[PDB]
Formats: structure tokens, sequence, C-alpha cells
């Protein structure tokens, strides 16, 4: 009764592109991080302000899980206080951020033969995003002084490019699925709590 | 916003299209390479033209940034690679011609043939036939022959069409703001604008003609002890004090003169080390061969072979399967895809190249990180120089006892030493005088101080003067004897070959000093250094992205080129040269010749 669906958010046929990346609320339910945590299948899981191992012993008012694809080398951005393209454009956790990053290799998933061009990342943009802030925003980027009208495009830019998956890329090219837990308390009524705190 | 930061807003752009569409060209490549086929023909040729047509329109657009605006020089360097105009400086009418003349000259040597005088119908093309004599014959009137056939056939097609294609590329060169096409070449080596580490166009002919006066002693005397074994070897045609006639150096010029070693080694009677059958003995393959490779790298520090390198290169001859091009290649495709392509047999040669070719694979990978323009060899001669060393440690008997193909109780005599001393010699070092020689003609004949109708003769005057070398039969302005070889006829500059091989010895001496390596250069085994690993791997991972001084300097501590390695890994040989030349004259007089 009542456990978390974490396999909704894990095993999800469609992951979104990093720019758009999509939220999921868990609330009401029980998580037994623990299952996961002991996985084979994960290649990056690290945790902030928790300690991964007694997270089943936890309780939180809310839990989020934002979810999406990048390159195999740019998993490293997706942490505190780092920078680069992913980090400052498309997704950007807090210095004080309490949660874990779970990271696993999805090549054989999200790589094709020519290549899959349906995942996108924003490249380009005029200043760096807040924590936790989405930008799905398509306007013109201008890095010159003319304008970016109907007949002036030179030094224009479209914001967003398409990453370019193929099987045969190397590791820290090929595409990597991710999931971020947030672990919010506020004051006020737990609804998420591991095994060993299922008493509310 | 500055014209700079404007600058690498549009290399950015380019970057992420450019690795993108690289890849899809070296795939396509890839797929022709290992599976010969009319369809991946088209593939291959339909993404190589999307690629230039792409750094077509990308050079068109850099060409808005101006250098002068400027500081950034890891930026500077990338704009400058794009910017650069080659061809498209001439007009279409030049440029569609100087095409026509390269490919009539390619044509005209890949298909050139000559024919027995008495059988118009016995034919011989350059490969196999020919370079089969030049290679094996004794016989002085079949080899003369060979030689006059040649360059008489072949050379008097090519000397109409090499005029004008100097004409042409000097134009081309000026209208690139070069002197001509010589300066053009040497732009390869230039660096400004790195305090205390530029170097000129300029420099290069210096630096590379006071080295070569270093080298004179060691070639003179090596010239000698060959010169006096070939007198055995063809009695009465060779002079004591004279140069050696052209048509008996063991390949069609004398490049070099690895095939004198059955007439010139120095102790017949001790075989050479060759570890061939050790390998078929304890049932090597082709992936025994790479994981050994593999080993010796990580051995210094250097990472493994990625997953991908595994599973996508192709390591042996896929035979009944599909028809592949078989030349040892290291490719690097971009995105993290590293392949090897050859077609590996149980062999102490195809063990060693495997080496050679792995230390191209290190370099791409400790480069990848770089911006995508500045993935390359810090200059021309720097890949190669990596490979060598590497075939250098691989077979030494310290190394080969160490892996298990030499038994632990082995040992290397006096004898056995100098024979492969003497071997390597004819290789590296007579190729040297050779390589100077002609790619200071054609700087010559690119500055317009050769006239015409002094072509030859100063060719010859230069054969004798520098090479020790004389034509066998007299040779008028008909001819162009510098075409006759493949890189001349081909539109390839040719003193890289000059300059890694210095660099290669450089990076031996200084690695090995490294690994503390005690004893003559020429044994040295780099293996389990990881001190020399870290030495290396300093200058690996640069790219191209600092001046080829500086990243000389990272592995040598110094910026210069410099032969003094090279001829300390020599040293033994040359020392017992000297006292095999006691009795000779050690020299050559240039007023002596076949035909005199
Ligand atoms: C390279 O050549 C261009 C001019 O050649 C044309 O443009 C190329 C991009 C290519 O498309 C060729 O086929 C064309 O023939 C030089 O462009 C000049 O740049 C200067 C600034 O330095 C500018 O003032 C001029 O207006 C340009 N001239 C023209 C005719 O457009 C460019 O400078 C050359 N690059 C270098 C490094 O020399
Ligand atoms: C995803 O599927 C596998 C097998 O189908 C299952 O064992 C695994 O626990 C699932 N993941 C989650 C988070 O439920
Ligand atoms: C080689 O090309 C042929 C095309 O005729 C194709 O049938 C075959 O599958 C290819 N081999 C490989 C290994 O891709
Ligand atoms: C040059 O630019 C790169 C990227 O913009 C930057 O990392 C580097 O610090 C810059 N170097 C100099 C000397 O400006
Ligand atoms: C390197 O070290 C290992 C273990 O110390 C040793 O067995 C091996 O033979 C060494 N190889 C060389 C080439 O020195
Ligand atoms: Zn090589």
């Amino acid at each position: 009764t009542n456990l978390c669906p974490f396999g909704e958010v894990f095993n999800a046929t469609r992951f979104a592109s990093v720019y758009a990346w999509n939220r999921k609320r868990i609330s009401n339910c029980v998580a037994d991080y623990s299952v996961l945590y002991n996985s084979a299948s994960f290649s990056t899981f690290k945790c902030y302000g928790v300690s991964p191992t007694k997270l089943n012993d936890l309780c939180f008012t809310n839990v989020y899980a934002d979810s999406f694809v990048i390159r195999g080398d740019e998993v490293r951005q997706i942490a505190p206080g780092q920078t680069g393209k992913i980090a400052d454009y498309n997704y950007k956790l807090p210095d004080d951020f309490t949660g874990c990053v779970i990271a696993w290799n999805s090549n054989n998933l999200d790589s094709k033969v020519g290549g899959n061009y349906n995942y996108l990342y924003r490249l380009f943009r005029k200043s760096n995003l807040k924590p936790f802030e989405r930008d799905i925003s398509t306007e013109i980027y201008q890095a010159g002084s003319t304008p970016c009208n109907g007949v002036e495009r030179f030094n224009c830019y479209f914001p967003l490019q398409s990453y370019g998956f193929q099987p045969t890329n190397g590791v820290g090219y090929q595409p990597y699925r991710v999931v971020v837990l947030s672990f919010e308390l506020l004051h006020a009524p737990a609804t998420v709590c591991g095994p060993k705190k299922s008493e509310n | 916003s500055t014209i700079e930061e404007q600058a690498k807003t549009f290399l950015d752009k380019f970057n992420h299209e450019a690795e993108d569409l690289f890849y899809q060209s070296s795939l396509a490549s890839w797929n022709y390479n290992t599976n010969i086929t009319e369809e991946n023909v088209q593939n291959m040729n339909n993404a190589g033209d999307k690629w230039s047509a792409f750094l077509k329109e990308q050079s068109t657009l850099a060409q808005m940034y101006p250098l002068q605006e400027i500081q950034n020089l890891t930026v500077k360097l990338q704009l400058q690679a794009l910017q650069q105009n080659g061809s498209s400086v001439l007009s279409e009418d030049k440029s569609k011609r100087l095409n026509t003349i390269l490919n009539t000259m390619s044509t005209i040597y890949s298909t050139g043939k000559v024919c027995n005088p008495d059988n118009p119908q016995e034919c011989l093309l350059l490969e196999p036939g020919l370079n089969e004599i030049m290679a094996n014959s004794l016989d002085y009137n079949e080899r003369l022959w060979a030689w006059e056939s040649w360059r008489s056939e072949v050379g008097k097609q090519l000397r109409p069409l090499y005029e004008e294609y100097v004409v042409l590329k000097n134009e081309m060169a000026r209208a690139n703001h070069y002197e001509d096409y010589g300066d053009y070449w040497r732009g390869d080596y230039e660096v400004n604008g790195v305090d205390g580490y530029d170097y000129s166009r300029g420099q290069l002919i210096e630096d590379v003609e006071h080295t070569f006066e270093e080298i004179k002693p060691l070639y003179e005397h090596l010239h000698a002890y060959v010169r006096a074994k070939l007198m055995n070897a063809y009695p009465s045609y060779i002079s004591p004090i004279g140069c050696l006639p052209a048509h008996l150096l063991g390949d069609m010029w004398g490049r070099f003169w690895t095939n004198l070693y059955s007439l010139t080694v120095p102790f017949g009677q001790k075989p050479n080390i060759d570890v061939t059958d050790a390998m078929v003995d304890q049932a090597w393959d082709a992936q025994r061969i790479f994981k050994e490779a593999e080993k010796f790298f990580v051995s210094v520090g250097l990472p493994n072979m990625t997953q991908g390198f595994w599973e996508n290169s192709m390591l042996t001859d896929p035979g009944n399967v599909q028809k592949a091009v078989c030349h040892p290649t290291a490719w690097d495709l971009g995105k993290g895809d590293f392949r090897i392509l050859m077609c590996t047999k149980v062999t102490m040669d195809d063990f060693l190249t495997a080496h050679h070719e792995m230390g191209h694979i290190q370099y791409d990978m400790a480069y990848a990180a770089q911006p995508f323009l500045l993935r390359n060899g810090a200059n021309e001669g720097f890949h190669e120089a990596v490979g060598e060393i590497m075939s250098l440690s691989a077979a030494t008997p310290k190394h080969l006892k160490s892996i298990g193909l030499l038994s632990p109780d082995f040992q290397e005599d006096n004898e056995t030493e100098i024979n492969f001393l003497l071997k390597q010699a004819l290789t590296i070092v007579g190729t040297l005088p050779f390589t100077y020689m002609l790619e200071k003609w054609r700087w010559m004949v690119f500055k317009g101080e050769i006239p015409k109708d002094q072509w030859m003769k100063k060719w010859w005057e230069m054969k004798r003067e520098i090479v020790g070398v004389v034509e066998p039969v007299p040779h008028d302005e008909t001819y162009c004897d510098p075409a006759s070889l493949f890189h001349v006829s081909n539109d390839y500059s040719f003193i890289r070959y000059y300059t890694r091989t210095l660099y290669q010895f450089q990076f031996q001496e200084a690695l090995c000093q490294a690994a503390k390596h005690e004893g003559p250069l020429h044994k040295c085994d780099i293996s389990n250094s990881t001190e020399a690993g870290q030495k290396l791997f300093n200058m690996l991972r640069l790219g191209k992205s600092e001046p080829w001084t500086l990243a000389l300097e990272n592995v040598v501590g110094a910026k210069n080129m410099n032969v003094r390695p090279l001829l300390n890994y020599f040293e033994p040989l040359f020392t017992w040269l000297k006292d095999q030349n006691k009795n000779s004259f050690v020299g050559w007089s240039t007023d002596w010749s076949p035909y005199a």
C-alpha cells in the first residue's frame, strides 16, 4: 500500500531533453532507497547533505525526481558548485543541495545507427540558470551588437542544439540517463518515509 | 561584446557541428576501408563531400573575425586553421588547371611502366616490378636499366608538368602571403606571438642545415664502410674515393640503404634476433599482440584501450567475408571513438607495428579534450616520432625477455648489437642526407634560385656534394629525376622525415633519462617507468594548442631540434665504424663518375 513509484521514474520509456527536464513529485508513499542504492545498474549514485546508506531511516515532506538525458562526460556537472554548458544553461543544482544524483549509461536505449538526434540541450544563454530553474524558451541568441530580425542574421544563433548519439561513440559521448532526487524538509507533516519509519 | 567573445561563440557552434559531421565521414570511410564495395565508395565520397563543403562555409564565416582583435591564443589558433585559403586564392581556371596537372602527374607515376628493350611485351611497373629489381638484383647492368628506364620514361613525361606545377603552386603561395611554395610548406613549423617560443619559417632552413653539419661525420663513416663493402659486390664499378653510383643503393632512389644489409652486414654469422618463431610456438594471435601493447602503455601510466577500441577495431584480415584495406592505420574518428585497422600476422614485425600504431592511439586519446581543430600532433613530425619510440623499447632484448619471447638465459653479444645498429643506420641515417638534399633542391627551385636549364645539373651536383651519390649516366634537362619519386610527383612535403627522425631520438633520450636507464641508449626500455610516461603525456595532451617548441620542451627540456641524441644512439656504431675505416678513404671526391 503506497510504495513510492520509482519504477515509473527510473524505468520510464521516454526521458526528457535536459533543457526541458522532467519533474515528478513523489508524495504519500514509502520509499526503499536501499533497493536502488544496491544496484549493479547505476554508474553514479552520489548524495549530498544526506548519507546514502541511512536513507531508509529518514522522513521528508516532499521528494522530487528530475530526469533527463545528457552526455557521459557531462554527468560531473549535475552536482553542486559545478559550471559548464549543462550546469549553467540547462540544469543547476544549488550549493545547499540535499538529495541524490543517479545516472546510468543508456547507450543501448538512446543511441541509434546513423545517430539519434532527438535529445537537445541549450548551448547559448544570456546568463546562468538559478538552481532548479528550467528554460524552454527559443528566442534567437544575439552574440554581436547587430540585432537578429529577418534580414540580419550575423552573430545570431538558435539557442538549442541536438545531441548526436551513435552507438560507436566513446563513453564520454554516449547518452546517460539521470535522476536527481530532491529530499525537501518543510515545517510540515512528512509524506515520504523510509521503511524503517513507516508509522509516519 | 568584443570581436574575441563573438569569435568564441562562433567557435562553440563550429565545434559542436564539426565533431558530428567529421564523425559521419569517419564512419563512412571506416566502412569502405574495412568492407570494400561500390556502395561504400559512394557513402565515403558523399560524406567526404559534405565535410569539405561544411569546412568551406565555416572558413568563409570565420573570415569575419580579424586576428588583430584576438588576444586569446587558443582562439587565434582555431581561427587561423579555419581561415586558411589554400587553392581558393586561385582563379577557377587556374585552380582547375593545377588540379589537372596534379592528377596527371599522379597517374603518370602510378601507371608508369617500362618494357624490355629486346621484348616490347615483357614490361614492368615500379611496383612490384622495378622495386623488386632495385631491392634484390646484384647485376650492375640490370639495376642500371631499371634505374635509367624509370627516369627516362616516367621522368621525361613529368618534366613539362612539374615546371607548370611550380608556377601555379608559387602563385597560390604568394596569394596566401608566402614568398613561394617552399615558404608555404615551412609554415607548418611557424610560431608567432608566444614570447620565447616563436619560430620563423626561415629558421627551419638553418636549423636543418646546422643539425645536418653535425650528422656529417657519422654519415661519412657509414658511407665509406658501405662503399668498401660495395666494391666487393661490384668489383670494377666503384671508386674508393668517389661517390656511390645511384643505382646500387637497394631501392629506386637510394631513399634508404636498408636493402644493402646483405652486402654490408658486419658479422654475417650472427643471426638477428627475431621472436617470430617463439610467438608461433607460444600460440600468440592478433589479440594477444595488442593486449601486450596495451600492457606496455599501462606500465608507464597511460590508460587502457577503450571498450570501443576492442569492439570496433579490425585487428585481423577479414578474409573470406569482406575485402579490407590492410595498411596499418590508427584511426581517431572523434566523439571518443578510437580504432586500429590492421591485418595482423603473428610476426615480430607486426608485434612491433602494433606498439607503433597504438602509440598513435595514445596520442589521440590524450589530446581528445583539446578543442576540435587543436587535436593533432604539435607539428607534422610529432605523431610518427611518438609511434617510432614505441618500437624502440619494444624490440630491445631486455623487453622481449620480460614478456617471455626470449629465454631468461639469453645474452646480447658485441657482434649482434653492431649488426643491429648498422642495420638501423642504413635505414635511419642513410635517409637523412637524401631527405635534406631533396627538400633543399625543391626549396631552391620554388625560390627561383635554380633556373630551369640547370634543374638536373644542380640536382646531380647536390646529390654528389651532399649525399655522396653520383648519376651512373649523364642526364640533360629533359629529365625530371626528383619527380621520379612518389612524394615529388604527388605533391607531399618531405622535410617531415628529417625532423621526425631527430625528434624520435630526442624523445627517447629524455624518456630513458627519466626511466634512469643505464648503458648505451639503443638498449633502453621505458616499460614500468611512470616518470617516463608522465613526461610523454605532458606533451601528448597538448595536441596542437601550444607551440611545437613548447611541446618539445615539455619532453626534452629544450626548445630546439637537436641531433645529438640521434648521434648518441649510434655512438657504439660510430666508434666501431671509425676503426673499420682506418685503412680507407673517408669522404668522397665529386670529380669521379662512372661515365668519365
Ligand atoms: C582568404 O580569401 C578571402 C577572399 O577570398 C574569397 O573568400 C574566401 C573565404 C573564399 O570563399 C574564396 O573562394 C574567395 O575568393 C580574404 O577576404 C578578404 O578579407 C579582408 C580582410 O582581411 C577584407 O577586407 C576583404 O573584403 C576580403 N576580400 C574579399 C574578396 O572578400 C581573406 O582575408 C583571406 N584570408 C587570409 C587568411 O588571407
Ligand atoms: C526496473 O526493471 C527491473 C526489471 O524489469 C527491475 O528489477 C527494477 O527493480 C526496476 N526498477 C525500479 C526502480 O523499480
Ligand atoms: C559489407 O558490405 C556488404 C554489402 O554488399 C554487406 O552485405 C555486409 O553486411 C557488409 N559487412 C559488414 C561486416 O558490415
Ligand atoms: C582562452 O579562452 C578559453 C575558453 O574561452 C579559456 O578557458 C582560457 O582561460 C582563455 N585563455 C586566455 C589566455 O585568455
Ligand atoms: C614490469 O613489472 C612486472 C611486475 O613487477 C614484471 O613482472 C614485468 O616483467 C616487468 N616488465 C618489464 C618490461 O620490466
Ligand atoms: Zn605511424
